[PDB]
RNA sequence: AUUGGAUAUGCCAUAUAAAGCGCUUUCGAAGAGUCGAGUUGUUUGCAGCUCUAAAUGGGUGGUCAUCUAA
RNA sequence: AUUUGACCUCAAAUCAGGUAGGACUACGCGCUGAACUCAAUAAGCGCAGGAAAAGAAAAUAACCAUGAUUCCCUCAGUAACGGUGAAGCGGGAAAAGCUCAAAUUUGAAAUCUGGCAACAUUUCUUUUGUUGUCCGAGUUGUAAUUUCAA
């Protein structure tokens, strides 16, 4: 509105659509890395404690497997993301 | 410890000693280089224009100079700096049209001039930007007639609605979302 | 001097000599880079170097 | 060769029993299953069945 | 007692040939038989790279007959380095790969076995690096590949494929499965 | 390039062949000598990306620091102080244990014309950049002192200044 | 007696090349015992140790904005 | 049997050519560090230069947005902490940007140190190079192209 005070508060002026900046893109997956990141998955194999979360979850036993999954990375983020992609294995192996 | 400033009026001499060799050096060319007009980035102080650091590559692109001969020929060019409003980019943009307009290159080589240079270049001259280019301030507002529609509109009593519309706006987000 | 000039024709346009026949500037001076060396340029800056080099300009008043 | 290193090995620690003795390195629900959990590790796989004695010493010392 | 170099030198092979060896490793230290390796190197041999004297040899018959009178045939020869053999594999142009079995940082070669089965090229661990740096005029070569050869070399080099897929391939095919060493 | 491959698989430390490999490597540089030659890079993949060019003038060598400052630092000093011709260009972690922490050092020769002519390394012969990493100019040496960019990252409060006019 | 940089002038070079700019019918690789968490120590920052990551991910500031570390 | 040749590792040489030490320390960068906030001080230890360090954002901000580092005035004795004590913005001094790893040159290692022989050039018979030839380094990756601004 033009206004000081506002949820759209500020002047107001025609607004320009920035192009694109490279740095904006990094964390995205490439396909060749993303084939690099399955041929070593697969002659590496999993650790110790990834181990221990498929034997959890095949047990079924989730809420542990997450509990026990945070107290080995640090944050609950770190935990959901290393629990999607080990179920994400999981139908894969099955 | 104490630091005691003995040495300012020699400071200023061989400062003033420095900008006369580097005036020497380069006598060709103006001793400063072409600045940006740029607007403070706060409350206190967007109602004023300074200068950037450089040109950025849409002003750069915009105008038509690259950004490989941009430094060549004398500007400074940011790479971190990005235009958000149109205002802001034919303002650079006409800065660096001025700028160009002024500007004389010397042919390499001295052959003869390649594309872009100057045929006539013996009325080299070294001249500060500021005169040819002289930033501004913000223009101040002259006399205009009285609004009718603004005559009627009351003033703050909008800045207390959209106010307790934004200290509020919470309290509203829940109760839609909460009964949706 | 007629010993030291006779060596210095016997060793003259070799790429070693002895130490008395070579230069004593400074330990620092031997040691630091020649310029040739510090002269020494990337190809990709010597093409930067061709195509855009610092040109000669003037502003008119 | 194998015989040979035993055999070597052994003579070691015969010497070392009394000439390189010197060693005294000083001079001034949660339950089971969850121990089971932080029981693997990177030093839980590193099995030792049947090492040598003269590989066994230095990992028992060291590692 | 012997100098501690040499004793390490023993120590280590007893350790390795000691150790539970994971299959990643342990798919390495089986390797191509005798004479299917020596009828590889017999036909390597043919396609060994042109040797500096060659090449400059080469270059300066094509520069002379330029500067004077005057564009050569399609070169045939193994492709070596690993950079360059890990590209032929994710392109697929690669016909038949040989991988040193003692390269001394082992995971510079874990992974190719992996990678040939998944682009389906046929792969084969070889005996020492040595053979293949003097058939590529080096001292080391860790990984060769094997890409295009003549027309009257196509029918043995099939011949080949298939003998190192029944002694490589249709043979073993369970040490990349199975825990070696121990 | 194989080099995406060997960086993937440093990523995973726990797996099963990096395991093996690291137990059998740090038991073999055991009965090796605390600073030793290595004639080629453990991991070349991290060489490279730190700055080793595999020609006449790097130097790789290897340290064992025992755990219990940073040991990355201490590592570069000591194999600076070892090899007094050589400036050290950087260093990296590539083997532990319970005791010892195993470190590769990346080193310069200055005096080698391989290295003088070079213009992407011609900075290191500069007398600047003599002992590096007991001044704290290395990447672990700039970490471990805190210079950094940003508000998280003395001698301007100690002084009084007493100008000419005042 | 040296030079530092330009101007005029002469001779070699070899461009069968290299580079900038507008489009994409395209892909865009980006730093690991490192980040991070718990604990102890030093004046957020750093270090020791247990544990140990991700790829529109990660860091920073109050879903958004800004940066792209090792 | 065993002889012959490779590669790997490790040695030895008064081998060929180089380099490090020690001194100064006012300023500079680190480690360490008391006592009567003292003080991240003094002492002790390591390491450079003519400056050193820092430096081209894993930066500020919440703006119409700013835009590498360093220094000065101001912010300000404010925020903050329990006497200590900033920083953003603003005005100036000075300005300059870049380089790698991560992708095949695969129709060609195109790369580089050293030995030998000439040609040269010099603050200089004392300096620095050029070409040719040989050996070596190097495919466990030297060249060219690319560094996210792309």
């Amino acid at each position: 509105p033009g206004l000081v005070v506002g949820l759209n508060k500020g002047k107001t002026l025609t607004k320009r659509q920035l192009p694109e900046r490279p740095s904006r893109r990094k964390g995205h997956l490439s396909k060749r890395t993303a084939f690099v990141r399955s041929i070593v998955r697969e002659v590496a194999g999993f650790a110790p404690y990834e181990r221990r979360v498929m034997e959890l979850i095949r047990n079924s036993q989730d809420k542990r497997a997450r509990k026990l999954a945070k107290k080995r990375l640090g944050t609950l983020k770190r935990a959901k993301g290393k629990i999607e992609e080990l179920t994400s294995v999981i139908q894969s192996s099955r | 410890y104490v630091k005691t400033w003995f040495n300012q009026p020699g400071r200023k001499l061989r400062r003033r000693q420095a900008r006369q060799t580097k005036a020497a050096k380069i006598a060709p060319r103006p001793v400063e280089a072409i600045r940006p007009a740029v607007k403070p980035p706060t409350i206190r102080y967007n109602m004023k224009v300074r200068a950037g650091r450089g040109f950025t590559l849409e002003e750069l692109k915009a105008a038509g100079v690259s950004r490989r001969v941009a430094s060549t020929i004398g500007i400074p060019v940011d790479h971190r700096r990005r235009n958000r409003s149109e205002e802001s980019l034919q303002r650079n943009v006409e800065r660096i049209k001025v700028y160009l307009a002024h500007l004389i290159v010397f042919p390499r080589k001295a052959g003869q001039p390649k594309k872009g240079d100057a045929t006539d270049v013996s009325g080299a001259e070294q001249t500060d930007v500021a005169a040819v280019l002289p930033i501004t301030q913000e223009a101040v507002e002259e006399a205009k007639p009285i609004t009718e529609e603004a005559k009627n509109f009351n003033a703050f009593s909008t800045l207390s609605n959209e106010r307790a519309y934004a200290r509020y706006a919470g309290a509203r987000a829940a109760f839609q979302k909460k009964r949706a | 001097e007629s010993n030291r000039l006779a060596a210095r024709e016997a060793y003259k346009n070799k790429k070693y000599i002895p130490l008395d026949l070579r230069q004593k500037k400074t330990r620092a001076i031997r040691r630091a880079l020649t310029p040739y060396e510090q002269s020494r340029k990337t190809l990709k800056q010597i093409k930067k170097e061709r195509y855009f080099p610092l040109r000669k300009y003037a502003l008119k008043a | 060769l194998e015989a040979d290193l035993d055999s070597m090995y052994s003579d070691y620690t015969k010497r070392k029993a009394e000439s390189d003795v010197k060693y005294r390195v000083k001079k001034a629900r949660k339950s089971k299953a969850d121990l089971i959990d932080e029981g693997y590790n990177r030093w839980s796989f590193q099995s030792k069945e049947g090492l040598p004695d003269w590989f066994l010493d230095e990992e028992t010392t060291v590692n | 007692k012997w100098p501690e170099y040499i004793r390490l030198q023993r120590r280590r092979k007893i350790l390795n040939l000691r150790l539970k060896v994971p299959p990643a490793i342990a798919q390495f230290q089986k390797t191509l038989d005798k004479n299917t390796a020596t009828q590889v190197f017999k036909l390597l041999n043919k396609y060994r790279p042109e040797t500096a004297a060659e090449k400059k040899q080469r270059l300066v018959a094509e520069a002379e007959a330029v500067a004077n009178g005057k564009v050569s045939k399609k070169p045939y020869n193994v492709k070596y380095g690993l950079n360059h053999v890990v590209a032929l594999i994710e392109a697929k142009k690669a016909k038949l790969v040989l991988i040193a079995s003692d390269v001394d940082p082992i995971e510079l070669v874990v992974f190719l076995p992996a990678l040939c089965k998944k682009m389906g090229v046929p792969y084969a661990i070889v005996k020492n690096k040595a053979r293949l740096g003097t058939v590529i005029h080096q001292k080391t070569a860790a990984v060769l590949a094997v890409t295009e050869v003549r027309e009257e070399d196509k029918n043995e080099l099939a011949s080949i494929v298939s003998a190192v897929d029944a002694n490589f391939s249709a043979k073993y095919d369970e040490s990349r499965r199975k825990w070696g060493g121990g | 390039g194989a080099y995406k491959y060997l960086e993937e698989l440093a990523k995973k430390k726990q797996s099963d062949v990096n395991l093996f490999l690291s137990r059998v490597r740090a038991w073999e540089y055991r009965q090796m000598n605390v600073i030793h030659r290595a004639s080629r890079p453990s991991r070349p993949d991290k060489a490279r990306r730190l700055g080793y060019k595999a020609k006449q003038g790097y130097v790789i060598y290897r340290i064992r620091v025992r755990r219990g400052r940073s040991a990355r630092c201490t590592a570069e000093e000591r194999v600076g102080r070892y090899c007094s011709n050589l400036r050290v260009l950087n260093s990296y972690w590539v083997n532990q244990d319970a005791t010892y922490k195993f470190f590769e050092v990346i080193l310069v020769d200055p005096s080698h014309k391989a290295i003088r002519r070079d213009p992407r390394i011609n900075w290191i012969v500069n007398p600047v950049h003599k002992h590096r990493e007991s001044r704290g100019l290395t990447s672990i040496g700039k970490k471990s002192r805190g210079i950094g960019k940003g508000h998280r990252f003395w001698l301007r409060h100690n002084t009084l200044s007493l100008r000419r006019y005042r």
